[PDB]
């Protein structure tokens, strides 16, 4: 079920991640409307994929990064977050740090790629 | 049923036209008139074909414009015009009739005794 | 543009018994193969057409088969019937779509 | 064990939208097409056979639809002639007119609207007999379509020349083509190649004879959905052209009439010189040889000693009983009986076909949209290549064939019979010995 | 040639895979038609790329997976499949197992990514 | 700044590569025009991503390849190219070898993937 994991805890829900991923691409009245909708759906898909590319998480549903958790974002324990909370609740808890985390992920990836080139040039 | 003529010696750089007359059948029907040549040494290769029902023709890749094949149903003959001939073109030339129907389609069933061209 | 390769170039036998001749097309010709027998002094005679059908100017002694791009000819019993050069001919040029473009491989001399 | 491969060279039959391309005021807006490739490629597929069926080819349907829609768009900005649905007071043209042409032209006069709403003007013009009907059973007449449809004048600046277009596949698709010189429209095709775009195809419209298409390369070809079924058409493709020369030997004048602000009607003015009948000439010897070739091939389906007879068309409207065409901008309806008058038994000169001309045209056999063809000044002469025929069986040792008309689709499936559209499916899997 | 490998055997054809890949992206009559065609071509491209992403084969023309061949799908030998058969013939031979294989590939990738996270968390 | 690095040298500019990458996706008059523009922007994005995929550089801003520099393309020193020249100048210097390099990169990647399969099959 497409949103079937909505009531699951975070540590339970993140095992069925492909279910949602597979459903993101799926001149008269009801004519021009479909053409416009199709184009916008494509743009949304690509923006999310570009971010995974930039952060170094392309091709993965789950990726580890090398960016530290800064605590002030959320000072909850891992056993509390993963076992006693759902993704809807979590999304609300840290919604205002979204842009902070994304900026940190982008810079980290740029530093990593530059360092890999220095090693391949050695 | 096929009689050839026009053989002989060509001074190098010259031309020669070969002919092949049909006898006992009409070229006005759907047949292929083709020429092949047999080199000294018995190598055998195709030179050209013309469809008598239309005048459409195909040539071997090695021809490169030096040979022209054509037919005339009013004479009930077919000819091959050769130009820019050299020693390498020495061969016995033969004409043969291929069928255009379902059995024997593209098959040369009637062959005339050939004629020698030297250069 | 169809190239036929014929092998062996020389085949021989004791008097009595069989020999074979093989022929390989550079491309499938969908069985559009004819076999000819050329004795010294004449044009080639047609023995077999469309891979395996006889012309009735030839006995059952000459048999053959094949498909696609690969064919063979079998002479079942050699009684010094000939000293012919046998040739493999393609009667269909798949690159053109016609029966107006022929190709011959070199021939095979059969000695007995 | 499972290895996934991407870019696998396989395909499936498919139906998609094709777009046009053109090698560069035309009625078909060919300038709206994508410029063509000056040197398009063709790839031979070695060892590949494919199954084709020209009777189920949806490329025909798209061509049909594009042509009609373009035709209609081209008339959108043109002046309407609804003010002409008036009572015409009308008499015959009798000045220096050739017999058997006499009665074809009429001199009609009427009260037409003008630039100002408060004024009327008396005008007169010439009409062909086929465009009017008598109402007062001089006599009162009306234009033939005033009780059924609107009449739109074709814009005089728009050309009807059948400039060819090429159809091209979109990304993800390919067009397969037959090369087999004897392909009869269905079944396996031993030699196949791929193109991105088709050859240029001219949107020529005709009925009984096909006037400017492709010729068969070798043998005369006879193609039909069934042959056996008398309800089906037989398309016969010639392997040599037959030359036909058509003329409208009347030097005409043209005048415009203002009918309202920004609008004018083009009327036939008068005739300079004598009045003569329009006609077409077909070389006689060529026609005779051409039929002989067709008969030899038709017999293959009917029997070795079967007699084949040709006869002319059945009765009905000119649009279905005559050979019609658009040439020089005029619409001709020619009588073809002189071409189909013979019996073929087992074992310089010319044929003259008289023709009629109409100005009010129901172009696509639709009802409600009539086009008016403005007259053309001067004299018209046309030369074209007859490339084929549309025949039907008139259905015990004699078969009779008659020419006939057909759907517009049959004039296009005759060029598109060699093409098929397929889609490419690049993913596939196969067992291998590897594991991550 | 775009479909030039169509007559080649499978083991011969799968060396020219980029030839086809490079040709997948390439209000009036003949106006609106092109806009609609372009959008659909993009959607087709993306659906195939998403599947390669899901199965863990993104960025590759050839990828090995860890899913076993179940034999009943096709009990032919590798020397028969790769050397004496073309891709058109093969596609017909196993066309009805397409959905089975894809489902197996998707689950395998989800299990692999979860296990990699457990190791990076160690 | 989106083109802020335009005046920087090549070795300085190629540290801010994500700045430009993030800005590539971003029936009346001013109606139909936007729909057409959006579609074309998507097509451009995808063609560039497909090439990085084909060359084996997907997911990277900087990637090393295994294709040699042929010298005749540009016989400048690395210390000259990276420190005393901008990307605009460089693009002009080797603009006519673009198609050569791309063809070489494509073939190299096909050979690499085939060899990896041979090793995984061992
Ligand atoms: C079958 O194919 C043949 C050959 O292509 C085709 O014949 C051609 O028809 C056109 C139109 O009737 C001819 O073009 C005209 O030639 C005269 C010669 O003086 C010109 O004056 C014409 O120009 C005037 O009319 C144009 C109409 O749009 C105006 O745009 C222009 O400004 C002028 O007013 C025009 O060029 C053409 O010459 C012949 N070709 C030959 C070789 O005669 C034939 O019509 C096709 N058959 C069918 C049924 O379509
Ligand atoms: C909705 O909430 C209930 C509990 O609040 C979830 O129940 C759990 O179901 C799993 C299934 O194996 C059990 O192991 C747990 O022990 C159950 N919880 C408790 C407290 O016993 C239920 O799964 C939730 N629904 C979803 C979609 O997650
Ligand atoms: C419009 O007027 C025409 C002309 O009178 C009608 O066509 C005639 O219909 C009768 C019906 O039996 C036929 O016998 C005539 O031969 C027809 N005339 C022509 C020239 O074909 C036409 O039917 C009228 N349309 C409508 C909708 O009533
Ligand atoms: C087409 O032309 C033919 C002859 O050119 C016309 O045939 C004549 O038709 C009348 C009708 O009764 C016959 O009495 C004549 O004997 C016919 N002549 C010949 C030579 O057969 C034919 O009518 C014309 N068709 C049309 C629709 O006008
Ligand atoms: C079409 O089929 C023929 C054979 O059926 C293929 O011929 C092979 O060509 C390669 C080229 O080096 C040879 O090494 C093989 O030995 C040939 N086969 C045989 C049986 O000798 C031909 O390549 C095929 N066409 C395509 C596109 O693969
Ligand atoms: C424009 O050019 C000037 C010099 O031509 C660049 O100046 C350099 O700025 C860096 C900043 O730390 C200094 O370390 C260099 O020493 C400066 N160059 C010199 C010659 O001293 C300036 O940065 C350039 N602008 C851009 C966008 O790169
Ligand atoms: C006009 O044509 C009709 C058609 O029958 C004819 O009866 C009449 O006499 C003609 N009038 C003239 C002036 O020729
Ligand atoms: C039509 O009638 C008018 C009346 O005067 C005449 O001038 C004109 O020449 C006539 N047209 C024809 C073609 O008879
Ligand atoms: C124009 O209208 C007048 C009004 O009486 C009428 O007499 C005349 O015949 C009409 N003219 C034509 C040509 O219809
Ligand atoms: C076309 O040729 C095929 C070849 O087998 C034949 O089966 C088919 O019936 C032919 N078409 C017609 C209409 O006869
Ligand atoms: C038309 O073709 C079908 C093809 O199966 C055939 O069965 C049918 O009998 C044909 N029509 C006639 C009248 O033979
Ligand atoms: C048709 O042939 C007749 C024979 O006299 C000739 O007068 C006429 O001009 C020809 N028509 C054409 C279009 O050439
Ligand atoms: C058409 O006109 C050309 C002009 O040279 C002429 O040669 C040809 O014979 C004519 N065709 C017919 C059918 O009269
Ligand atoms: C063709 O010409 C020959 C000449 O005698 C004639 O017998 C035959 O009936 C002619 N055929 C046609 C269709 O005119
Ligand atoms: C066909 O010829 C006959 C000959 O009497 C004629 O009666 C018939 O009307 C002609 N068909 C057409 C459409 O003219
Ligand atoms: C058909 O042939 C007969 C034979 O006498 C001839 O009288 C008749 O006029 C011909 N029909 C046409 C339309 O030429
Ligand atoms: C028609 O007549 C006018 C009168 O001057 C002349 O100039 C024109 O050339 C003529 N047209 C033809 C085709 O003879
Ligand atoms: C008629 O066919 C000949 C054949 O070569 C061609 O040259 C000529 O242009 C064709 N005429 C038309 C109108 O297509």
């Amino acid at each position: 079920g497409f949103l079937g994991a909505a009531g699951s805890t975070m540590g339970a829900a993140s095992m069925t991640l492909t279910v949602q991923a597979r459903n993101l691409l799926s001149l008269t009245v009801w004519g021009i409307k479909q053409l416009q909708a199709r184009v916008l759906a494509v743009e949304r898909y690509l923006r999310d994929q570009q971010l995974l590319g930039i952060w170094g998480c392309s091709g993965k549903l789950i990726c580890c990064t090398n960016v530290p958790w800064n605590s002030s974002w959320s000072n909850r324990n891992l056993s509390e977050i993963w076992d006693n909370m759902t993704w809807l609740q979590w999304d609300k808890e840290i919604s205002n740090y979204t842009q902070i985390i994304y900026g940190l992920l982008e810079e980290s990836q740029n530093q990593q790629e530059k360092n890999e080139q220095d090693l391949l040039a050695l | 049923q096929l009689v050839e003529s026009g053989g002989g010696l060509v001074k190098p750089g010259g031309t020669l036209t070969l002919t092949c007359k049909a006898s006992g059948f009409s070229l006005s029907d759907s047949y292929w008139m083709c020429w092949v040549r047999q080199a000294p040494g018995k190598g055998l290769e195709w030179v050209a074909c013309v469809f008598t029902g239309n005048g459409k023709a195909y040539y071997a890749r090695w021809v490169e414009g030096r040979f022209t094949i054509s037919r005339s149903t009013s004479l009930n003959t077919a000819t091959l015009q050769m130009t820019s001939l050299t020693a390498a073109d020495t061969a016995t030339y033969f004409c043969a009739r291929g069928d255009y129907d379902d059995p024997l389609d593209g098959v040369a069933t009637l062959w005339g005794p050939g004629t020698l061209v030297t250069v | 543009d169809i190239v036929m390769t014929q092998t062996p170039s020389s085949v021989s036998a004791a008097v009595g018994g069989t020999v074979t001749i093989n022929c390989q097309a550079s491309e499938s010709i969908y069985s559009g193969l004819a076999w000819y027998q050329q004795k010294p002094g004449q044009p080639p005679k047609l023995l077999i057409y469309r891979a395996s059908t006889l012309t009735s100017g030839v006995s059952s002694r000459f048999k053959g088969s094949g498909s696609g791009a690969r064919f063979t000819l079998t002479i079942n019993d050699l009684e010094c019937a000939d000293a012919a050069t046998y040739y493999c001919q393609s009667c269909y040029d798949t690159t053109i779509g016609t029966y107006g473009s022929w190709a011959f491989g070199g021939g095979t001399e059969v000695v007995v | 064990w499972v290895t996934v491969y991407y870019g696998v060279p396989v395909w499936k039959d498919a139906e998609t939208t094709l777009f046009c391309a053109s090698d560069a005021h035309n009625v078909w807006a060919t300038h709206a097409c994508v410029p063509t490739d000056p040197n398009p490629q063709e790839i031979h597929l070695e060892n590949v056979t494919e199954e084709f069926n020209m009777w189920k080819n949806n490329m025909v349907e798209q061509m049909h639809t594009d042509i009609i829609s373009l035709w209609d768009q081209s008339l959108k900005p043109c002046v309407k002639l609804t003010p002409l649905c008036v009572t015409l007071q009308c008499t015959n043209v009798t000045n220096n007119i050739t017999d058997d042409m006499r009665g074809e032209l009429k001199n009609c006069s009427f009260n037409m609207t003008t630039e100002l709403r408060d004024k009327k003007q008396k005008v007169y013009s010439l009409f062909y007999r086929l465009d009017v009907v008598q109402i007062n059973e001089n006599k009162e007449y009306r234009l033939i379509n005033c009780n059924t449809s609107a009449i739109t004048q074709a814009c005089p600046k728009v050309s009807f020349e059948p400039i060819p277009i090429h159809y091209c596949a979109p990304a993800g698709f390919a067009i397969l083509k037959c090369k087999d010189k004897k392909f009869n429209g269905t079944g396996p095709c031993p030699s196949v190649s791929t193109v991105q775009c088709t050859h240029g195809i001219k949107p020529v419209v005709s009925t009984q004879l096909l006037l400017n298409g492709s010729l068969a390369e070798e043998e005369v070809m006879i193609r039909s959905e069934n042959i056996t079924n008398n309800a089906k058409n037989i398309l016969v493709q010639f392997n040599t052209p037959v030359q036909i020369n058509c003329t409208r030997p009347n030097n005409n004048t043209r005048k415009s009439i203002r009918i309202g602000p920004g609008q004018a009607f083009y009327a036939t003015g008068d005739i300079i010189g004598d009045i003569r009948q329009a006609h077409c000439n077909v070389s006689k010897a060529t026609w005779n040889e051409t039929l002989g070739k067709v008969v030899k091939q038709l017999r293959k389906h009917f029997g070795n000693n079967t007699i084949i007879r040709f006869a002319n068309s059945s009765g009905g409207d000119l649009e279905v009983t005559t050979h019609s065409f658009n040439c020089g901008g005029e619409f001709f309806y020619c009588n073809t009986s002189g071409l189909f008058n013979s019996t073929w038994i087992s074992n310089n000169d010319s044929i003259t076909l008289p023709c009629r001309i109409k100005q009010i045209i129901n172009m696509w056999q639709r009802i409600g949209q009539a086009m008016y063809a403005p007259p053309i000044q001067g004299v018209i002469r046309c030369v074209s290549n007859i490339t084929g025929l549309i025949l039907t069986r008139d259905g015990s040792t004699t078969e009779t064939f008659r020419p006939g008309g057909g759907d517009m689709r049959d004039n296009w499936r005759s060029e598109l019979y060699k093409y098929k559209v397929v889609k490419i499916e690049p993913l596939g899997v196969a067992p291998t010995r590897c594991k991550r």
